[PDB]
């Protein structure tokens, strides 16, 4: 059985909400019965299996390659995101429940923002926040999720992915919406891609990503129309990425000591 | 009770079967539950059987016919592959349509004495 | 085999050996199997019941309990020749036990072939933290599968709001129906609507079982034409 | 915030890289071209009161650290790791690093697992013996006897029935006989005797390993020696004995040929899969050695002080059982050093 995880200073998340970001009432909905939701249903769908034994993030690489176990792909990536959304917002990682600690000032790592400017051409914090805030308006027409991910090559960028898309697994970004029209541009994006999962000889048809993400926001009306309401989503957008919790996402850089 | 218990244990949801687990006739559907145990138990050789089964053994389905036998071994194939027939029908999308257009089994329709 | 003595009593060899001084110190075992004695009467015990379905064991129904006629017309006067055969190794003899669940559990893999090829795992986890209210089928910890269908049926029959056994089992299969159907819609849809964002797959099932087709049948390609040229020289002869 | 520090270091490590890679190239270039050129300007020089404190301070320097000192004596993880060029991508090593770090943290996000059985914990975290229940056993597969055609009659009394073709144990007598072994094997480990665990089924040599390493026992997976017991002299004799005070703790007292050749007797025997170890049940009842043993139904419960009742032939059914032995060694040996301390 998978259960939702007890998340640090919970009595004030349920009284207070995420302060400058979602009311009590709107994290409820994102978290407490939204992540019920998700992991009931992932329960449900991989109880009396092997999944069951396999923690979302790997149960996500294992299915990833499955067409027929999409469903099962969906939840998983739906759990892990969430979580990875929640714990970059969240107002200390820390349990200051005894310690009643009101002062978490948290800043951008040297580390970070040095990669930023190697990796946006010089573009400061700040500049980058706003081409993230409108990736995410003109990229995601609905539901889904917006990460800033680093590859193997030490460089940050944006992604974008529509409903329950990974960032760690480019064959399962979902970043293009093909309900739409695509440009020739991104149909190269996507014949290439197509190519380079033809070319691994492995009879399971998977290839190798080492992208992973350093800042999740949750995309999803089950976070943010509660409190600002269809069309304010890049109101909602802009006060996660100034609110973040810099503890957690300056861990997710590697250092190498 | 101990009784209670067994009758609801796993190994009492596997209906008695003792056909042949090498069948050489025609072969319309599956006859024998496929056995599925997890990487780890399998690096054990636990199954959830009566017996460990042999190292040699590496796919991770089988069928069996019976726990032990006077031969001291389990009757069982290493073999799980009426699964990938129908997942493979799934992916085909082909609904299964009757021929005689009779009503849907799975329907609890209200019939009459037609 | 014989039962043995001489396993159970190294405590009173032992003290034997004590006692006349031919072992000077005592054992580290000495003391706490003296505290705690084997059991040594390997006896075989009786039994009177099955455990499984209550029947009693041992119980003979005197001529005085059947005083109505038989099914043939005839009363019974007087006892016949099985009860009149000593009956003391049924007492002995491991019962069978059996379970009425077991014959719906035949009768629905009869009626639902494909459902054997849904892999079942029979590993355990703990039986003793299953917290199941069978008022409805699905249930957080275990899958939708043949036995949530018994389960189902026992649960109506139990609180009486079905009287004859194929009734509630016809009803709990119907509520079997309704989830399968349910759960074959949402993969056949997430899986469109996964590919209509771009997702994409290496491998599908169809082309999984060509590839593996393709090495077998390569293979029997080489032997044919091995075991066709073998032949025209044999049979030259 | 302190990132700087390990800055001053990189630039130091460049520095170094630099200064060997051009003292390679020095010593490709012939002599002739360098060393006549060198010392003609020198020639053509005139030391300096400055230049001569180095004159004589390098030769020091270089007689104390170089000719006249001692060339021998009489990041703490992964200290080995080559970090590559900050403009340079990720190397092999450094992404096995990065995929660590990820799975410490991240890869757990999103959900908690529950009610799922783990095989290795039954070796790591077995139960005590008073918190083993009828569930426990039955989840395990200890009630899962042999074949009725294989049946050894002299087990009737453990059977509760039969039920697919085979015998089920009654998991109601196991509790209470694993319960009373338990105690014993607390018992002579609490008393300081040697406990040895003999299994010889494949894949019996974890559990029995990490067994014998909590009771401070031995163990046997590979073959029973028949003689063992009773022909020790001829098998054992050889091999090491040592001394040890109440604390467990080698006292390092050299032993006297006469005590390194003397037979070390088990005090207490536990058998994994006794219907193949006749031999040693048997040498264990000619020396006196009390045994406890899982009995199949198959098998003679009488050649055995302590049966337990279960099946022998799964890995979790009999590493389930050899683990609540063994934390009920590991329960007596911490009672036993406890005391010691006060
Ligand atoms: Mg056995």
């Amino acid at each position: 059985i998978h259960v939702v995880p007890k998340l640090p200073n919970s009595k004030a998340l349920l009284q207070n909400g995420v302060p400058n970001i979602l009311s009590s009432s709107g994290f409820k909905t994102v978290w407490f019965d939204y992540q019920r939701y998700l992991c009931d249903k992932l329960t449900l769908a991989t109880a009396g299996q092997s999944l069951e034994s396999y923690y979302p993030f790997h149960i996500l690489l294992k299915t990833a390659g499955n067409p027929l176990q999409s469903n099962i792909f969906n939840l998983a990536s739906s759990i892990h995101n969430n979580h990875l959304f929640v714990e970059n917002i969240l107002p200390s990682a820390v349990e200051h429940g005894t310690n009643s600690n009101a002062v978490v000032k948290t800043e951008p790592s040297r580390l970070f923002l040095s990669k930023i400017k190697d990796s946006f051409n010089g573009s400061d914090w700040e500049v980058v926040k706003e081409e993230m805030i409108y990736r995410a308006e003109n990229e995601v027409l609905g539901q889904g999720w917006l990460f800033l991910v680093e590859n193997n090559e030490k460089k940050l960028f944006i992604l974008t992915s529509n409903n329950n898309g990974t960032p760690y697994y480019f064959p399962r970004n979902q970043s293009f919406d093909l309900n739409s029209a695509i440009s020739i541009d991104e149909f190269a994006t996507l014949k290439q891609m197509k190519e380079l999962i033809g070319k691994s000889t492995k009879l399971n048809g998977k290839v190798q990503d080492w992208t992973m993400p350093i800042i999740c926001v949750n995309l999803w009306d089950h976070a943010y129309l509660h409190d600002y309401g269809v069309g304010n989503r890049s109101k909602y957008v802009k006060n996660v990425l100034d609110n973040l919790n810099w503890s957690v996402v300056n861990n997710r850089i590697f250092s190498g000591i | 009770t101990l009784a209670e218990l067994l009758g609801r244990s796993r190994i009492a949801q596997v209906a008695n079967n003792h056909k042949p687990l090498t069948y050489t006739g025609k072969k319309f559907h599956p006859t024998h539950q496929i056995i599925e145990t997890k990487p780890s138990t399998l690096y054990r050789q636990e199954w959830g059987l009566k017996s460990a089964i042999p190292s040699k053994i590496k796919s991770r389905y089988l069928v069996y016919n019976d726990l032990d036998t006077l031969e001291r071994i389990t009757t069982f194939e290493p073999r799980g592959g009426t699964q990938w027939n129908r997942l493979r029908f799934q992916e085909m999308g082909v609904p299964i349509v009757s021929n005689i257009g009779r009503q849907n089994p799975f329907f609890k329709y209200i019939s009459r004495p037609e | 085999m014989k039962i043995q003595t001489n396993a159970v009593n190294v405590l009173q060899r032992t003290s034997a050996y004590l006692k006349s001084g031919l072992l000077k110190e005592t054992p580290a075992w000495y003391n706490v199997v003296a505290s705690i004695p084997p059991s040594t009467k390997f006896t075989r015990e009786p039994r009177f019941k099955n455990p499984s379905n209550g029947h009693i064991i041992g119980k003979l129904v005197d001529v005085t309990e059947q005083p109505h006629a038989n099914n043939k017309g005839l009363y019974k006067t007087r006892p016949n020749s099985s009860d009149k055969r000593v009956g003391v190794k049924r007492l002995y003899r491991p019962p069978k036990l059996t379970y009425v669940e077991d014959r719906l559990r035949s009768l629905f893999y009869k009626q639902h072939p494909w459902e054997l090829s849904r892999p079942k795992i029979l590993v355990e986890n703990e039986i003793g933290d299953e917290n199941y209210d069978w008022s409805h089928m699905l249930q957080i910890g275990r899958p939708l599968d043949g036995e949530s269908v018994i389960q189902r049926t026992m649960y109506l029959i139990k609180t009486k709001q079905y009287g004859d056994m194929v009734e509630a089992y016809d009803h709990a299969r119907y509520e079997f129906y309704a989830l399968r159907m349910q759960e074959e819609t949402e993969q056949q849809v997430a899986l469109e609507e996964a590919e209509m964002f771009g997702s994409l797959f290496g491998v599908s099932a169809i082309e999984h079982g060509i590839q593996k087709e393709q090495e077998v049948l390569d293979v029997w390609e080489k032997k044919v034409v091995e075991e066709t040229e073998l032949m025209a020289a044999r049979t030259s002869n | 915030p302190n990132n700087n520090d390990e800055v001053m270091l990189l630039q130091q490590k460049l520095l170094y890289d630099e200064i060997r890679s051009e003292l390679k190239s020095l010593s490709q270039v012939p002599e002739d071209e360098i060393l006549p050129e060198l010392k003609k300007s020198l020639e053509q020089d005139k030391l300096s009161d400055k230049e001569q404190q180095l004159e004589a301070e390098l030769s020091d320097f270089f007689r104390n650290y170089a000719l006249l000192n001692k060339l021998f004596d009489s990041t703490k993880p992964y200290p080995n790791l080559i970090p590559s060029a900050n403009d340079k991508p990720y190397s092999s090593q450094e992404l096995f690093l990065r995929q660590l770090n990820h799975s410490m943290r991240t890869a757990k996000l999103g959900a908690t697992i529950s009610k799922v059985y783990y095989p290795h914990k039954d070796i790591f975290y077995p139960p005590l013996p008073e918190n083993i229940t009828v569930e426990s056993l039955m989840s395990a597969g200890v009630h899962l006897g042999q074949s009725t055609s294989l049946w050894r009659s002299s087990t009737q009394s453990y059977i509760y029935g039969e039920y697919k073709g085979i015998h089920i144990i009654d998991l109601n007598q196991t509790l209470s006989y694993l319960k009373r072994a338990a105690k014993v094997v607390e018992g002579v480990s609490e008393s300081g005797g040697i406990i040895l665990f003999l299994g010889t089924r494949q894949g019996q040599k974890r559990g029995l390993e990490e067994a014998a390493k909590k009771t401070h026992g031995y163990y046997v997976s590979t073959r029973w020696i028949p003689g063992t017991l009773t022909n020790s002299t001829e098998i054992s004799g050889i091999w090491e004995k040592q001394e040890i005070d109440s604390n467990d703790n080698p006292t390092e007292r050299a032993l006297s040929p006469n005590e390194t050749s003397k037979q070390v007797k088990p005090d207490l025997l536990v058998v994994l899969n006794p219907t193949e170890n006749r031999n040693a049940l048997l040498e264990a009842i000619k020396s006196r050695v009390p045994t406890i043993a899982i009995i199949d139904t198959d098998s003679e419960p009488s050649l055995v002080t302590y049966p337990i009742p279960g099946n022998d032939d799964s890995l979790r059914s009999v590493n389930f059982l050899l683990g609540v032995l063994a934390r009920a060694g590991q329960r007596g040996l911490q009672n036993r050093l406890a005391r010691n301390n006060e």
